[PDB]
């Protein structure tokens, strides 16, 4: 799995043996939900 | 993309040359260490002849420990400041610190100037043996190197006693991680 | 009010001829003081000369107590320009040829010089124009060089010292200027500015000649020379500077030679040097951390300075108030309170030598305004009242009464017992 | 000084317990007693 | 023409705070006729300057003598006449700040125009009479030429 | 003397303005003032 | 030298013998941070060879 | 030079500051003053005053090398209508000769005479407890006495029944120091 | 790429990419790195032993003898190693001038380079890659199996 380094901070990823999980949404409704709520560019600023 | 492609031209590295002082800073660091050693020797001498005024709010041992810790911490801070002064604008540790990418002032100070005092449970190295930390010292020795002060830097290497003391200091971090993970997991689950 | 009306009209209507006539009539009536004066209109000849003369008279009617207040007021209006400053300094030099109290005028001129330097003046060349030092062009130019630079140049000092310690020494007025000695001790007794042991002896000789040498002058002509204080004073300065500037020496090493230290600090110039060295040595807030004695020997040294010499009292008081007004970090609250108690003990020791009024005035000012801890003030008053005896000066009581009128007088007597409370002073008022 | 901050403090605040490790009070003096050390 | 300001300067000082950067040097230069101070950053490596040097400084709104007001994109292939022919050191930047000794009522007698040439800063501080071609957020050429006199 | 389960009381001077006494002056300024405080090692809150 | 003990009874053979098997293959172990020495002692048992 | 009058007025005509503008010596040389001398009657009073005051700050060698033009400028300043320029020229005329200021301010300056007289009266009136020069902080008691009279101890405002803790502290510290030097 | 490698000072990491000899940077001679690691791994972790071992690897390789890194020696320090290295025509601190592999241009920063011991940990990526889409099922609760 290859990913841009800017997103290594939210994941606290390390590139030294770290493993990550990938889930594939199976329906159009679910895919639209992911695209409209949880895409990476939409999570730049945290509410915390 | 743009910065990573310009780095092909500019380049970046780090090496032994980025950890060396100009041989005049080494004299200053050694002088500061000698001053701190003389100071703590003097305080122990005053306690030997019973002149330490007890702090109004702390025990005699507590005020003695506070005095020694203050002296040692001031010595490490002064040595660190001198080390940062010595760094050139071409140095790579300084570049990676001021950029905020990695490292901090304490890392440079420990690599160049001095590792500093080791601590377990917030205190100096306890007397595991009867009235001495290691068999190599004399009983009832509260001097700096006896109770877990490392006077060498990571470049010069640690002597065996302070190597063992630094191992003691490092073990607590792993222990604390191993307990804190499970302690905070239940907190977070209950909050959820 | 109508006079100020007329002045503001003439300001607003300069071309109004009847306004000029009205100003003329106001001048005729004898109220010329109300027309713009002091610092506003000191560019006119008669007005500036009159206002400068009045301010000089005010200073001379001031005294030691008025030194801190009126002198900046006078200095800001005499140094507003190089022409006014030139007139002031020329008149100071003209009076300075007369010693019948002209030492006061010389003091005023020196204070004006140092204020001008604080502002940014290159007034050292002006001062050399004042003195007879300009009669030796080489030495005068060298002094101008060092005082525009502000540093003790070794080659320049060799050039100056060549003319001295001979049968033809330059007039002492060249070497007596306050700026020379002040910059000299700022550069020498400072822990910095390392000297490579070569021309330092020449510096010591120059300082000894400036301070400890006696020159007799009649009608501003050199009469006789006294060189009694040139070997002992020079040796004292060398030993003191060696002790002070060997900063690698520990505290115990300096304490070990306290006998010769006390012998040497019995000199005024040595007293100023050691005072300034202590000022630099304690200025770093880190110094107290490495200070492993609750009651320093530095404080006893300041006590010795205060006791032996009285003309140095304002400087010790200034140091004490500076140390008192600063909060010390990385310490204990109880440690800070103990340090304040020791500082007030030093204040009482200063009060002992007769220097009383400024200390009490500052204590009152810091108490009533910008209230500090009341325990410190009560302890200070307790120490003061137990070391003074009746009768008392009227002004001394006049300034010591308000502090004791309030701020927890009931607690001023807790556990003393054998001796009577402060009320006796009240009975003696 | 000794106040036991960190995760144990958060656990005590969350797990509402009648026996905190280091209970304390922050007493503020009322009047003229607030300035004088002896009158504190 | 597009000549906003022109005068002769002589370099009174080089970087007094120490050499902060290797290839860029700070110049405290002072005027001859209009008596206005200048603070400039120059690329010392390709255009070396030394103390006491005098130079002609011509701030211009455009390089073209007819003032066609070029758009401002790099087109080296241009055969039109230019000012840069008779100048050695030319930088292009924009003015980003104008200070002044303005009061609440009276106008300003002293101005100080700040211009940035992509990082290299220049402050031109003088009487307000000569600084009127400077409007904030406008492009400006330096056109500096060392004088042999 | 004292109140039960009050083992010892520390006398403290807050060097941080958070516990300092900040009083609005007559001219509008805030003028934080430093005043003595006490820190107990027991809890009464009723007799205290 | 400056008298500290003057009454020793035993002398160490070599101080580097305090280390174990895995930790004694680290070159210059006294120039690292101790957690790194621990990590190396862990990862030396997973090296291919 | 090329219209040196405007050059002088614009380099040095900072009328807001009555002080000496910086590097006044460097702006002047033999030729500069040699051109100033024939155009001294066109410039303003402020520029003239700054030039005259800066002529003091010139180095002694520079003053002596080209002292004739300085005498000419001072003489032309004495003929000026502004009384300040008259006074400054009177003061300055003694520089090329010796170096010290002209003490003969008595001529054509009655204001100087009045200020000198009343200052002298006030100084004679207050020769007791006067402001000792700051140099008195340094020179020895004998030197101080020969310079500006001996030291007068401050008035006894009270009686010191017992010494404070300082005296006992200093004695104890002397004893401790005497015992310390032997180790 | 994806396989795991570690130095002898706890500097573990996975291969990010592989470049051919032509693309890698090179010295004045045709020496090109086998492994390039990031500088940022050094400062926060303070494995100065890694740097010293790298420095003395050059001395051991050029001189022709196995270097000594006994933990408490005091006959070996960085200064003597640098002095030995400068006798073989290299910069005394172990830096070299590297040329950019793609453009052939010099790199403005001289690069620290030398021989260091590396190991191949058993955690290869091919032994961990895993995917599923409707595989076997458990018997008790009909949910996808574990492992
Ligand atoms: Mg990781």
């Amino acid at each position: 799995f290859r990913l841009n380094l800017s997103v290594t901070t939210p994941y606290n990823a390390d590139f030294d043996g770290d493993e990550m999980n990938l889930h594939l949404p199976q329906s159009l409704e679910t895919r639209a939900e992911i695209q409209e709520l949880a895409m990476v560019p939409r999570m730049i600023v945290t509410p915390q | 993309t743009v910065i990573n492609n310009w780095l092909l031209i500019e380049g970046h590295t780090i090496g032994i040359g980025d950890s060396i002082a100009d041989s005049k800073t080494y004299q200053d660091i050694q002088n500061t260490i000698k001053k701190a050693k003389q100071d703590v020797i003097e305080v122990i001498e005053k306690a030997h002849n019973n002149e330490l005024e007890p702090t109004p709010g702390n025990t005699l041992r507590q005020t003695f420990e506070n005095q020694v810790n203050r002296i040692l911490n001031d010595a490490r801070d002064k040595t660190g400041s001198s080390a940062q002064k010595s760094l050139s604008e071409y140095n790579n540790f300084k570049s990676m610190v001021v950029s905020g990418a990695k490292g901090s002032k304490i890392n440079i100070s420990q690599v160049i100037a001095v590792v500093g005092q080791q601590n377990v449970e917030g205190k100096r190295i306890p007397f595991g043996f009867k009235h001495r930390t290691l068999p190599h010292f004399i009983k009832d020795d509260y001097g700096p190197e006896s109770r877990g002060f490392v006077e060498n830097s990571y470049l010069a290497g640690l002597t065996p006693t302070e190597f063992f003391f630094h191992a003691m200091g490092g073990r607590e971090g792993l222990i604390d991680t191993a307990v804190k993970t499970a302690e905070t997991g239940y907190i977070q689950r209950r909050l959820i | 009010t109508w006079r100020d009306l007329f002045y503001k009209l003439a300001e607003a209507h300069p071309d109004c001829l009847m306004l000029n006539f009205t100003v003329k009539l106001i001048s005729d009536a004898g109220y010329q003081g109300e027309i713009t004066s002091v610092s506003t209109a000191c560019q006119q000849l008669e007005v500036f000369s009159r206002v400068l003369r009045t301010s000089l008279a005010t200073i001379l009617d001031g005294g030691e107590e008025n030194l801190e207040k009126n002198l900046p007021e006078f200095a800001k209006m005499v140094c507003h320009g190089e022409h006014t400053y030139l007139f002031a300094q020329a008149m100071m030099s003209v009076l300075a040829q007369e010693e019948q109290g002209g030492s006061a005028v010389r003091r005023i001129a020196q204070e004006v010089q140092r204020f001008a330097q604080e502002k940014g003046h290159d007034a050292s060349q002006i001062t050399l124009a004042l003195g007879t030092a300009a009669s030796y062009p080489r030495a005068c130019q060298a002094l101008g060089a060092m005082l525009s630079k502000g540093a003790l140049n070794p080659a320049d000092i060799t050039v100056l010292f060549k003319m001295f310690t001979s049968m033809d020494p330059p007039p002492v007025e060249l070497i007596r200027v306050p700026a020379f000695l002040d910059l000299f001790m700022q550069s020498l007794f400072k822990p910095g500015a390392r000297i490579n042991q070569d021309h330092k002896h020449k510096y010591i000789h120059i300082l000894a000649y400036a301070a400890s040498v006696v020159e007799t002058w009649k009608k501003n002509k050199r009469v006789s020379i006294n060189k009694d204080e040139l070997k002992s004073t020079s040796k004292a300065v060398e030993t003191v500077h060696n002790l002070c500037c060997n900063e690698n020496k520990g505290a115990s090493e300096l304490v070990a030679e306290l006998s010769t230290l006390y012998q040497c600090i019995r000199f005024p110039v040595v007293a100023m040097g050691v005072l300034k060295w202590v000022d630099w040595t304690v200025s770093e807030p880190r110094y107290f951390q490495l200070q492993t004695d609750h009651t320093p020997v530095h404080l006893a040294l300041l006590d010795e300075i205060s006791t032996c010499h009285q003309l140095l009292h304002p400087q010790v008081l200034q140091l004490l108030v500076k140390l008192f007004e600063t909060e010390h970090s990385q310490l204990d609250v109880m440690e800070q309170l103990e340090l304040k108690k020791t500082l007030l003990d030093r204040m009482v020791h200063l009060l002992s030598r007769g220097y009383v009024l400024p200390v009490v005035s500052y204590i009152r000012k810091c108490l009533e305004k910008l209230d500090t801890d009341i325990s410190l003030i009560r302890y200070f008053v307790t120490e003061v009242l137990d070391v003074i005896a009746p009768p008392y000066t009227s002004d001394f009581v006049q300034l010591f009464l308000p502090i004791l009128e309030n701020d927890s007088i009931a607690g001023t007597i807790k556990t003393e017992g054998e001796h009577d409370p402060v009320t006796e002073f009240i009975a003696h008022c | 000084k000794n106040v036991t901050l960190g995760v144990p403090r958060l656990k005590e605040l969350i797990n509402i317990s009648k026996k905190p490790k280091t209970p304390s009070l922050t007493v503020f003096l009322l009047g003229q007693s607030a300035r004088d050390a002896e009158r504190a | 023409a597009g000549i906003l300001f022109e005068d002769i300067f002589d370099v009174k000082d080089i970087d007094p705070e120490g050499k902060k950067f290797d290839r860029v040097s700070r110049l405290h230069c002072e005027s001859e006729s209009f008596k206005m101070d200048l603070i400039l950053d120059v690329n010392i490596q390709i255009y070396p300057v030394d103390l006491g040097d005098k130079f002609r400084l011509v701030i211009a709104s455009t390089l073209y003598e007819d003032g066609t007001l070029d758009d401002g994109e790099y087109n080296p292939t241009d055969d039109r006449p230019s000012r840069a022919d008779q100048f050695e050191y030319v930088m292009y930047g924009k003015v980003y700040r104008i200070e002044g000794d303005e009061t609440s009522t009276e106008a300003a007698t002293r101005l100080s125009a700040y211009v940035s040439y992509g990082g290299l800063l220049m402050r031109l501080q003088g009487d307000a009479n000569n600084l009127h071609g400077f409007e904030v957020d406008s492009r400006v050429y330096l056109l500096m030429k060392k004088l042999a006199f | 003397q004292g109140i039960e389960q009050i083992s010892k009381v520390y006398m403290h001077l807050p060097q941080t303005d958070n516990k300092k006494k900040i009083i609005i002056t007559e001219d509008g300024e805030f003028k934080a003032l430093q005043e003595w405080i006490l820190e107990t090692d027991g809890v009464s809150l009723m007799r205290v | 030298e400056v008298a500290y003990c003057s009454t020793y009874t035993h002398c160490e053979i070599h101080p580097s013998m305090i280390l174990g098997v895995c930790a004694s293959i680290i070159p210059f172990p006294d120039h690292n941070q101790s957690p790194r020495n621990t990590y190396q002692s862990a990862m030396g048992k997973q090296a291919m060879g | 030079e090329s219209d040196t009058g405007l050059w002088l007025h614009n380099k040095l005509g900072a009328t807001d500051e009555l002080w000496a503008p910086p590097s006044i010596a460097s702006l002047l040389t033999a030729a500069v003053i040699d051109n100033i001398r024939l155009c001294f009657h066109g410039l303003s009073s402020a520029v003239k005053l700054k030039l005259l005051l800066g002529t003091l700050h010139l180095p002694r060698r520079t003053v002596d090398e080209m002292k004739g033009a300085l005498m000419e400028i001072i003489q032309l300043a004495s003929l000026d209508s502004d009384p300040w320029v008259l006074m400054v020229a009177d003061i300055l005329k003694s520089f090329p000769d010796t170096g010290s200021l002209n003490l003969e301010l008595e001529e054509q300056n009655p204001n100087v005479q009045d200020i000198l007289g009343e200052l002298r009266e006030k100084v004679g009136e207050c020769e007791a407890s006067a402001m000792l020069p700051l140099e008195c902080q340094y020179l020895n008691k004998n030197a101080l006495t020969t310079l500006a009279g001996p030291l007068t101890p401050p008035v006894k405002h009270f009686q010191l029944k017992r010494k404070p803790k300082s005296a006992t502290l200093r004695a104890e510290l002397l004893q401790k120091s005497t015992e310390t030097a032997q180790q | 790429i994806g396989d795991k490698f570690a130095s002898r000072h706890g500097q573990k990491g996975t291969c990010g990419i592989q470049y051919r000899q032509e693309d890698m940077p090179f010295t004045c001679e045709g020496i090109t790195p086998d492994i390039i690691i990031n500088p940022h791994a050094i400062p926060s972790r303070m494995t100065i032993g890694h740097l010293i071992e790298c420095l003395q690897g050059k001395v051991s390789a050029n001189k022709g003898e196995i270097g000594d890194a006994t933990p408490f020696n005091d006959a070996v320090n960085v200064q003597k190693i640098s002095n030995l290295l400068s006798d073989y025509g290299y910069h005394l601190r172990g830096n070299e001038v590297l040329y950019n592999g793609f453009t052939g241009r010099k790199i403005t920063s001289q690069i620290f380079i030398g021989p260091t011991y590396y190991q191949r940990l058993k955690h290869m990526v091919d032994d961990k890659i895993h995917s599923r889409a409707r595989g076997p099922i458990q018997i008790l609760n009909r949910q996808p199996m574990e492992g």
